[PDB]
RNA sequence: AGCUUUACUGCAGGCUGUCGCUGAGGACUCUCACUCCGGGAGGAGGACACCGAUAGCCGGGC
RNA sequence: GACUCGUACGGUCACUGAAUCCUGCCCAGUGCAGGUAUCUGAACACCUCGUACAAGAGGACGAAGGACCUGUCAACGGCGG
RNA sequence: GAAACAUCUCAGUAUCGGGAGGAACAGAAAACGCAACGUGAUGUCGUUAGUAACCGCGAGUGAACGCGAUACAGCCCAAAC
């Protein structure tokens, strides 16, 4: 479906309707310093490594909407539920 | 499965060993401080069980009695010589350096003093080609050009018993008897005729290899069978 | 040839014999080792924990 | 002022630089051609020896023991083993090479008891340790107020029971507080969890 | 349970880089460790190889 | 340590299975092997960022191997609509 | 066992190798860390507690400091001279 790059709507922060801008959440890079990263190194040795020996799952036929709503005045973004959509394009 | 035959071999049990206790003499060149003054007389010509070829008994000036890798034409009475100054005739042993190029040689040393390594089977012979203050080029019986120290000693002539391979064994019984004098398990069963458990080629409803016969060099023993690291197979092309 | 009764006939070889060290007829006169006490193999006496129940 | 010893010790703080370095590059050549256990008249590292209990006296012996380097020389499994126990290569022994040397030496001298040991270098494939042993039966020692303790019956085979210095350290008994819950008073008493 | 394989996961083994042993003056010389031949004298080789450690690949041989 | 008191007229690994007349075509896939501009290719050391250090992120170089190319069927096998 | 199974669990158990004693081992802090103006070698018992901690964060696994007791004990070299 098509979707407006910008539009009016409720900003949970300002607590009043304002022009938000919609962006697609870009994957944040990892530091490899989280506990899970440590436990991987720690708990991996000879033979099968248990949970650490598993591999990537699969894909759903369609993914849900992963968007960021940015307030046009305070610049503070907010998240919303997503909806299944084969393709999402922004208008303007 | 079970270790394949090639694996039982390594263990060195009876079945796979050579009846050493029945072998005559570890044929190796004599040693001479220097000078070359050494020489002995051929006393007899015997049959060497280990090589199915004749070997000559010799008594040296210093009363030393030993068997020698005999070239062709060496008869009793003959006088052989072993040293830097040894004459250039068949039977004599001397460093490649002193041997004239173009002369057929047998029982050549790899490293000077090792007592002989190359060319020692029935009728084979190496070939001295190039001389140098550094390297002596010998063309081994396999057709390969071997670069050797001109100090490596070797015997003049070709090994005795040549042509032994010309007559077929004709019957299993003749192989049997020969085989019994070597470190070899005989007869031979083809993998393809065994059970899957016993060999990578075993199994199936009919006899055939279950994979391509050409195995990788990096293959582990137990799986390395068939055509080992073949650069090619067949006769065509 | 049956592996049974008929193959019993050739059994006239002597192996295990009265042991000089423990007195048991376990000395293999061909091996020169006692299967019971270990005489011939071990200076110490042949003994294993599995000769009785674990908690005993 | 600095003692003579201090110089011997200061030299070994860096066995790869200076004279000691050249010394080693030489000695090993002969050590390599020696046996597994070679009794030696004088300790190579006098300061260290003296420091560990050594005394130029009767009943006090010294021997250099050679032990191979690396992980455990292990045989791969010949029966069912879950992936965790299928290891061979990375498995290592729980006794450090130095404790292995102390044992191999003591076995060479069935009448003596291990007092201590110290390292004397290593080449590319082996490590050498000099072990100080003591004759618990020589009166020269039964009367030594600084060593007669090693004569008591309960000090018999002390190395094979890990009562040695490197023994106790290797048993993880160094700390008297945190981290020694499973080690003191004994590994076997703690259910072999240390 | 035995057996198979491009089933899952691992383990040997082979190949290969790297670190240590290990030294003098991206290609090169040397000799002194180390290796090998030699009865020895000495010869070949040589900081490689072997061995220890690690990394990538192959890996139903298990 | 066996082979081996052995040395290519050797002995290892496989297939076929006396003699006689013969043994066509296929290298695409798989296997083995050789080559390789370029691509891909780990760890150590090295460069940048980060941290008074460190974890960590990135770069440069690039082995075997793979991509790609070639050889090979008395190599696995194939010889149709 | 985990209602399969690979980490985990059974378990540092079974079993194996080496060795001491009448008991062994431990032991006079590079401790503790109820953080203190505090405790004061070490075993062990009761408790702390199925707590903290671990774990396909599944099934399961699992201490310590302290406290109350038992018994009490503190010393010898290396080196300086
Ligand atoms: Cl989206
Ligand atoms: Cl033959
Ligand atoms: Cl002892
Ligand atoms: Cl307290
Ligand atoms: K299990
Ligand atoms: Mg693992
Ligand atoms: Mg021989
Ligand atoms: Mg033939
Ligand atoms: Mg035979
Ligand atoms: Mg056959
Ligand atoms: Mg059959
Ligand atoms: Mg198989
Ligand atoms: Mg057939
Ligand atoms: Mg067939
Ligand atoms: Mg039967
Ligand atoms: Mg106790
Ligand atoms: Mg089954
Ligand atoms: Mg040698
Ligand atoms: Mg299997
Ligand atoms: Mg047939
Ligand atoms: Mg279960
Ligand atoms: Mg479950
Ligand atoms: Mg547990
Ligand atoms: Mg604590
Ligand atoms: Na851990
Ligand atoms: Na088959
Ligand atoms: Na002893
Ligand atoms: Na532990
Ligand atoms: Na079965
Ligand atoms: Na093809
Ligand atoms: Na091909
Ligand atoms: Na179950
Ligand atoms: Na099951
Ligand atoms: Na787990
Ligand atoms: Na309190």
């Amino acid at each position: 479906m098509q979707m407006p790059r910008r539009f009016n709507t409720y900003c949970p922060h300002c607590n009043e309707h304002q022009e938000h801008e919609v962006e697609k959440v870009r994957s944040g890079r990892q530091t490899g310093m989280k506990w899970i990263d440590r436990q991987r190194e720690r708990n991996s040795g000879i033979g099968n490594d248990g949970k650490f020996s598993k591999v990537p799952g699969g894909d759903k036929p369609t993914k849900k909407t992963d968007l960021k709503y940015r307030c046009g005045e305070c610049g503070k973004a907010h998240l919303r539920e997503g909806w299944r959509a084969g393709r999402l394009e922004f208008q303007e | 499965g079970r270790r394949i035959q090639g694996q039982r071999r390594g263990r060195g049990t009876s079945t796979f060993r050579a009846p050493s206790h029945r072998y005559k003499a570890d044929l190796e060149h004599r040693k001479v401080e220097d000078g070359d003054v050494i020489a002995g007389t051929v006393v007899d010509i015997e049959h060497d069980p280990a090589r199915s070829a004749p070997v000559a008994a010799v008594e040296f000036e210093d009363g030393d009695r030993r068997l020698i890798l005999a070239p062709e034409g060496v008869g009793v009475g003959d006088e052989l010589q072993v040293g830097v100054s040894a004459e250039i005739a068949p039977g004599n042993t001397l460093p490649l350096a002193e041997i004239p190029e173009g002369v057929p040689v047998c029982n050549v040393e790899s490293s000077p003093g090792d007592g002989g390594k190359f060319a020692r089977a029935s009728g084979v012979n190496a070939q001295l080609l190039t001389h140098d203050r550094n390297v002596a080029v010998v063309k081994l019986p396999s057709g390969e050009m071997k670069r050797l120290d001109p100090q490596c000693r070797a015997t003049i002539g070709v090994v005795a018993g040549g042509g032994r391979t010309d007559k077929p064994f004709v019957k299993a019984g003749n192989k049997h008897h020969k085989m019994k004098a070597r470190g070899t398990k005989w007869p031979n069963v083809r993998g393809v005729a065994m059970n899957a458990v016993d060999h990578p080629f075993g199994g199936g409803g009919r006899q055939h290899p279950g994979k391509p016969k050409s195995i990788s060099r990096n293959a582990p023993p137990g799986r390395k069978v068939g055509d080992i690291a073949s650069k090619r197979t067949g006769r065509g092309g | 040839t049956g592996a049974g009764t008929p193959s019993q006939g050739k059994k006239n070889t002597t192996t295990h014999t009265k042991c000089r060290r423990c007195g048991e007829k376990s000395y293999h006169t061909k091996k020169k080792v006692c299967s019971s006490c270990g005489f011939g193999k071990s200076a110490k006496r042949r003994d294993y924990e599995w000769q009785s129940k674990a908690g005993e | 002022a600095r003692s003579a010893y201090s110089y011997i010790r200061d030299a070994w703080e860096n066995p790869g630089d200076g004279q000691l370095a050249e010394l080693q590059w030489q000695r090993q050549q002969e050590w390599r051609n020696e046996g597994a256990v070679e009794r030696i008249e004088r300790p190579t590292r006098l300061d260290k020896a003296r420091s560990q209990g050594y005394k130029a006296k009767q009943g006090v012996i010294v021997a250099r023991v050679s032990v191979r380097k690396g992980s455990a020389r292990k045989r791969r499994h010949k029966a069912g083993r879950r992936s965790k126990r299928q290891g061979v290569t990375r498995i290592t022994r729980r006794k450090d090479i130095q404790r292995v040397a102390e044992e191999r030496a003591s076995r060479t001298f069935p009448n003596l008891r291990v007092l201590n040991s110290y390292s004397v270098g290593q080449d590319g494939r082996q490590k050498w340790h000099e072990v100080i042993l003591i004759d618990p039966n020589h009166p020269a020692i039964q009367n030594d107020d600084d060593l007669s303790w090693i004569c008591a019956d309960d000090q018999a085979d002390r190395v094979f029971r890990g009562l040695t210095g490197a023994g106790r350290r290797n048993r993880g008994l160094s700390g008297k507080g945190k981290g020694s819950e499973k080690t003191r008073p004994s590994l076997r008493s703690n259910g072999g969890k240390g």
